[PDB]
């Protein structure tokens, strides 16, 4: 410990798929 | 009752346990020592060479030789030894009776895989076997099915971009360059203080100055300038001899080498540039996906300051309305066991091992079409 | 490696 | 109790929903998804064909294809995945308690309708349907009787004139010209600019920034001078990568390719000319009153500023003693299944359903002879 | 006395000369070196430029880049320089006394020519110019008037149908997979035997290997499963060093690539099916003197058994009646100059030429009006 | 290129 | 289509 930065996000956090206007109708 | 065993064995560090652990049951650096005098004390221990910690703690009077060099097997005699101290030795179970889990890095010689089966299954005798990709155990890991993994170990650093499970195999980068590199390099610039160190049981103190003192700079070209000001950026070493060195400028220069190769002699981009590349040969549609998952893990990757220099450079390079988030855990130093040992407990993975039989029926070439 | 590179 | 079941099925996009309301319940394109890489996390989703807004969002890994190619299905085998998803997961209703209206371009080759009665009868095991003009319901949806529709969905255009309910079917015009050959002109143009979409998966996007900023121009070739007199026309778009392209002078050049079919390489002439020759076919009595309700409808000619030009060109080709009305309707994009489900409402239309005790009396064949 | 110089100036060489001539006169690796290191002795010679042959000689301790990348150029400080060199110390004759016919590949930035008319005119001080397609000089090159002409030079592909002399735009096919990008699968596949090359000085020794034992298949399974069986299919290298390396199942797996560019990742389609659907958008009146007089041409086209290859694909595609013939002129690798040098030598071609005040009046936008 | 692939 | 145009 003490290797965690102020950027970093613990792999914990989980992101949503990509969804572009491209995508919707 | 049959429980898998995960062995990593990457270049510079063997981490063996059991399938269903949270933790690997036991790491050891993947050394092999030969002694190197010719010692009349018999019956005292004598060997002819020595595996693991036990090399660590008597490397004072023995040549430390890595099996594994840039991911690549250089001598299958001293892995035999490593893989025989970690069934009988390590952890204290016969082969024979459950299936292993291997890892390797992805773009090595097909005949590394095919003497790893060959070995697996005619020396050690076990059921079944795998070999996955690091990179591919680092997202299983982190609790994901999507994102770019940056897997910098000891000897070699690769990345490999996955999108909802299915990978990229026409964006998978690999670099040869890692601890084992940054830790020649500063055995080289730590002569500009006058400290001089050559044998190979000295390389290992020169690792331990590099794991523990030093760091990556936010900005290199400001960092220069402010350890040349004033002396508060020096750090004190204490050789196991007495001897004490100190090192100012040398801690950010170590760790410096994976953006900027050249200082190696090397004309490869940085890890910041391999990423980035990586990630835009990709498809247009899923670059967002992959920018803000970039995940990190390996040894290499536990630099106090990588992750806030990565998204320094990720974003000055991405597209000024893309978001970065550089999936830095703690627990990233064995993110690729903790993948090894989801996968193979998993039930819909049981059917993916290759078994004594199939390999009875084709040989070691089988190793090819089974193993992704 | 045998070309290119040691290993 | 039970209510007809209204699929526009048109090209390109398909459309659905339950007979007598006035929007259709469901929209989705006609892509069929499948993977061209090889998935490595097993057991995450693996799935060997995505259809509709699952195939639009995973585009990044797929390759998409359409069921229907300028009005002809030309893969039945998609078709009846299109159709499962239409059925059992958009809607959510079993095929064998409604009626179910199908809808066909005019001219089209004789097995297209005849394999769609096939197949809605031997797989969905349907109750009654029937296989309508897709033109003539868009003069039904525009609450009127005599006109001329303009149908230009994004496989095929066609003029079709209407008198007093009863079409002509001597002066149906067809065009093989449409929107995705205007996706296609653009993925061209827009090299000029130095960008480069040749992927299924880039096609979306190229269709995007058709549907968003490409407009047709009044006077194209005082646009033309005015464009290259001085930018002030160009937009910028970003990509799903967060690039930021920009299109200037190409916004009405792609449009223009409807009134121009030379850009294409096609010898045919323009929409405006297409729907003039149509009237001109058209009994000379009835002209009166065709020129006054020519309709525009289906998604291509949902394009800023065709009213007006539309209405100049026709204007200019016609003689000046006629009255010239381009009736625009602000939701012409489902007027066609809007005609559908108000014709499938109708008690009269309760006999024109073929039953499915009649399609055993002659075959598939009997749809020649029903539907007009 | 007075005549036009020809200058190519295609992707990988760069090839220039006089009009009349069978060969052009100087032909070179287009790219340029700069020294990656510091130098410290005196005597050394230039600096920060090295061009061509010269750049070639000294590649162990240079950078190489190529200006021109796919067909586009990248950087004009670098191809300003290839031009310099190619007029001032390779044709060794002043560029203010010749006219130049310089070669573009179709559907490119219009920039770049914009651009190459811009340097030409305001640098060179050439008195007039002219930019023609490569495909047309082929063509011109073979002294044909109906064809359709297969070019494939490293970093473009293109197959363009002509008939009686008219150009069809509307059925122009460009491909981006070259040979560079088959040079870099070749580098990539090469791993497997366990050779690494990834500087781009060794780039030009694996594009070396490529070009002297790199054949394509007639039947690729079949080639892959006497290769997998039997040894006689092994072939060796030498490297400058003086190692030897084996390169057996590589041989035609790296160039198998240009019909099935799935292998690279690329979801496209290959350059047989672009040769086939390049003239299925032909008219149909004219596509079998198209099928009968199919012209190859490029430094990528010359591996052996390729034409064959080409025929059996086609004639596969191709209905049975129609007469399959692929016309291979074994001096297709500077074919396009030699219809440059020959578009110079008419007295039709004397009017075309862009004069020097025909630019001051308009703008470098003239190239479009002049040149097609 | 400027947008889609590299040059 | 089957003979002139793709589809
Ligand atoms: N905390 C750290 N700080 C800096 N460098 C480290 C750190 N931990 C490991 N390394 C470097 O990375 C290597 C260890 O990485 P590791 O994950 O053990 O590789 P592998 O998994 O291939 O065995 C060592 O060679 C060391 O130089
Ligand atoms: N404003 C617009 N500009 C250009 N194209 C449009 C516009 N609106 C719709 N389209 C195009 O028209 C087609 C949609 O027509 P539609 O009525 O759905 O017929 P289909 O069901 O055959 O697609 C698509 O190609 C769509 O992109
Ligand atoms: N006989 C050959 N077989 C296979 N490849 C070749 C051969 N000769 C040249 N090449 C390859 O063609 C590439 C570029 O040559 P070329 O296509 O003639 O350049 P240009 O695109 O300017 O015509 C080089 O990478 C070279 O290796
Ligand atoms: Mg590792
Ligand atoms: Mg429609
Ligand atoms: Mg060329």
């Amino acid at each position: 410990q003490d290797r965690m930065d102020r950027s970093a996000v613990g792999h914990e956090y989980q992101s949503k798929l990509s969804k572009h206007c491209s995508q919707v109708d | 009752d049959i429980a898998a065993l995960v062995v990593d064995n990457g270049s510079g560090m063997c981490k063996a346990g059991f399938a269903g652990d949270d933790a690997p049951r036991a790491v050891f650096p993947s050394i092999v020592g030969r002694p190197r005098h010719q010692g009349v004390m018999v019956g005292m221990g004598q060997k002819d060479s020595y595996v693991g910690d036990e090399a660590q703690s008597k490397r004072g009077i023995l040549t430390l030789k890595y099996p594994i060099e840039h991911g690549i097997v250089t001598n299958w005699d001293d892995m035999e030894k490593i893989w025989h101290h970690t069934f009988y030795n390590e952890l204290r179970v016969a082969p024979e009776e459950h299936p292993v889990l291997l890892t390797e890095a992805p773009l090595n010689p097909k005949a590394n895989r095919e003497k790893m089966t060959q070995i697996m299954f005619e020396t050690f005798n076990t059921p079944a076997m795998y070999v996955a990709i690091q990179a591919v155990l680092s997202l299983y890991a982190s609790g994901r099915t999507t994102g770019i993994v940056m897997d910098s170990g000891d000897g070699v650093t690769h990345t490999v971009p996955i999108y909802e499970g299915y990978a990229l195999p026409h964006a998978i980068l690999r670099l040869d360059l890692a601890g084992r590199d940054l830790t020649d390099y500063l055995m080289k610039i730590l002569t500009e203080r006058g400290y001089s160190f050559t044998t190979t049981a000295e390389r290992e103190i020169v690792r331990d100055i590099k794991e523990k003192l030093c760091y990556v700079a936010l900005d290199f070209e400001q960092e220069m300038a402010t350890a040349a000001s004033s002396s508060s950026l020096e750090k004190s070493y204490e050789l196991p001899d007495g001897q004490v060195i100190t090192i100012g400028n040398e801690r950010f220069r170590c760790p410096e080498a994976l953006f900027q190769p050249s200082f190696l002699g090397m004309e490869s981009c940085g890890i910041h540039e391999t990423t980035f590349n990586s990630i835009m040969k990709c498809d247009v549609d899923i670059r967002k996906d992959l920018y803000a998952n970039t995940v990190l893990s390996g040894g290499t990757t536990m630099y106090p300051g990588i992750a806030d220099r990565m998204q320094k450079e990720i974003t000055a390079l991405a597209p000024s309305t893309m978001k970065i988030k550089i999936i830095a855990p703690p627990e990233r130093k064995y993110s690729v066991w903790i993948g090894g040992s989801i996968l193979a407990s998993l039930s819909t993975f049981q059917q993916m091992w290759i078994s004594k039989q199939e390999y009875d029926e084709s040989g070691p070439s089988i190793v090819h079409r089974k193993c992704f | 490696w045998x070309a290119x590179c040691p290993a």
